[PDB]
């Protein structure tokens, strides 16, 4: 017998519709007397050997022991259900994005997005002890919820699977020049998870979308061979500036580890 | 369908052509490259891959394939990458063996052009 059968397709109440795009569809709804959301993965090409993978990946994105950590709840397994398909709780706030640049109501200050700041190196540095790291995790403002208290947390089921097609880049902007343009396996993962850290850094100082001028093939062809880079911002405080600078470290080798920052973040609190 | 635009009225061709090329540089001028000649310069696959990024906003890292082709391998390879994102489009399966647009068969190589040029005409 299978060691999780994962959770029953026929047990979810799909309640509206939030999101579709090319990786699939996003719904609201409610299980187990849970408030969730449903990501529907759209996959080419479906077999047996992409849903034995997808089976293998989703139990290790059920983490449930860090406050800046958002788990997902569990899977539906394709087949039995008609498409492989992840469920998180659903977040009041939504994205880090969202909050940022699709506020209507009010807009965060800025002892609010340092406890973001905060809140993200936590979860950032948890994450990096897991051996092996989590893959295909990448680290950007739309892959950050904002809980219903104004936590931020990582979110797990915002990773690619391995038969997600690792060729079509949707948020360049956030990535680090090296992990444009290498694999994976030939890149320091945690040090290119730090130049994501920056970006999101600068979207906090500046509350403006990365390169938001650009498409993502300009952005990802401007900055692996032109050297576009984020303009650090003007009239900020040096420790602010010194920070930024440092995670954006040209070198991947001289980038903090998040571990580093952590207390860097916590003495800019207020509390 | 096509083969009646390509064949029997020339100057139609001709249309075709010169609006293939004004469509491929209103997207590839944004990486700051310009197309003048349809019968080579989608050969080796390297266009069709920034193209097809420039076209469905996302960006292909450059270690998904060659930038710079060094073989006939390596730019069949590239071209059947792009067929893939394009199917990962909503397009179906091309047509020519990615050898034929290689060897600058200049049927497939249009067919290949027009498809994309059909869907994504009122892209910005
Ligand atoms: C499984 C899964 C999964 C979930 C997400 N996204 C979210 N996850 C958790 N909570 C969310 C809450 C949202 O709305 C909050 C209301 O904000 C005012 C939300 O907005 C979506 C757009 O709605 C028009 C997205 C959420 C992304 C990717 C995956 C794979």
């Amino acid at each position: 017998m299978n060691k999780h059968s994962g959770i029953d397709f026929k047990q979810l109440n799909f309640l509206t519709k939030l999101n579709e795009n090319h990786s699939g569809e996003l719904w609201k709804g409610r299980w187990q007397g849970n408030d969730i959301v449903v990501k529907v993965l759209k996959v080419r090409d479906w077999s047996t050997r992409k849903s034995r993978d997808f089976n293998e990946e989703c139990p290790r994105l059920r983490i449930f022991s860090h406050p800046n950590v958002l788990p997902v709840l569990g899977a539906c397994q394709s087949p039995p259900a008609p498409h492989p398909t992840l469920i998180t709780h659903w977040m009041p706030y939504g994205s880090l994005y969202n909050v940022l640049h699709e506020g209507t109501n009010f807009v965060v200050d800025q002892s609010q997005a340092v406890k973001f700041a905060l809140d993200m190196a936590r979860g950032m540095a948890f994450l990096h002890t897991l051996e092996p790291l989590i893959p295909r995790h990448a680290l950007n403002s739309r892959s950050v919820m904002i809980d219903e208290d104004m936590t931020a947390r990582i979110s797990m089921a915002d990773v690619k699977f391995s038969f997600q097609s690792p060729g079509r880049m949707y948020a360049p902007a956030w990535v680090a020049p090296e992990a444009l343009q290498k694999k994976p396996e030939d890149t320091n993962r945690r040090s290119a998870d730090m130049w994501s850290f920056a970006v999101l850094l600068w979207e906090l100082v500046t509350r403006e979308v990365p390169f938001a001028d650009l498409s993502n093939m300009e952005i990802g062809m401007k900055v692996a061979l032109e050297g576009l880079r984020p303009t650090i911002p003007p009239g900020i405080s040096p420790h602010v500036s010194k920070l930024m600078k440092i995670c954006m470290n040209e070198d991947p080798a001289k980038r903090p580890k998040f571990d580093m920052i952590v207390p860097i973040l916590e003495k800019m609190q207020d509390k | 369908a096509f083969d009646t635009l390509f064949d029997h009225a020339p100057d139609k061709l001709n249309v075709v052509k010169k609006t293939l090329i004004t469509f491929v540089n209103k997207h590839l001028n944004k990486l700051n490259l310009e197309v003048t000649e349809l019968e080579t310069q989608f050969a080796d696959g390297v266009y069709l891959v920034l193209l097809m990024g420039l076209l469905e906003g996302y960006f292909v890292p450059l270690h998904s394939f060659f930038l710079t082709p060094d073989s006939f391998e390596q730019k069949v390879l590239n071209v059947s990458f792009a067929f893939e994102l394009m199917q990962d489009g909503g397009l179906e399966k091309p047509k020519p063996r990615p050898e034929d647009i290689v060897n600058c068969d200049l049927k497939s190589t249009l067919r290949v052009l027009y498809n994309l040029f059909t869907k994504y005409r009122n892209v910005e």
